[PDB]
């Protein structure tokens, strides 16, 4: 029947979703980390220089 | 049947035909329990 653990067992599980979605974000940040990297890397143009390096730091920060 | 009495042999016979072979088992708060209440947390 109802009790405290089954209670604690619901409330894990409807937070547990939210470990999932934060996982989930980390490896779709992490996949963009490697489109970026694998990518070549030059940074001859500054402003791209600039962009690639606040797209990263705007990750991290994430 | 008095020796028998004061031995105790049919007090456990009484016991062993009554419950030792009984399909049944062998034998408090008001404060609310959660099964009252149940509905709120689901």
């Amino acid at each position: 029947a109802f009790t405290f653990a089954a209670f604690c067992y619901m409330l894990t599980l409807v937070l547990c979703a939210s470990l999932i979605f934060f996982v989930i974000w980390h490896i779709i940040a992490f996949d963009e980390l490697r489109t970026d990297f694998k990518n070549p890397i030059d940074q001859g143009n500054p402003a791209r220089a600039r962009e690639r390096l606040k797209n990263i730091e705007r990750i991290c920060c994430l | 049947v008095l020796k028998l009495s004061e031995q105790g042999v049919l007090d456990k016979l009484k016991s062993k035909w009554w419950y030792d072979k009984g399909e049944c088992g062998s034998k408090k708060t008001s404060a609310l329990s959660l099964s009252n209440v149940a509905g709120v947390f689901y």
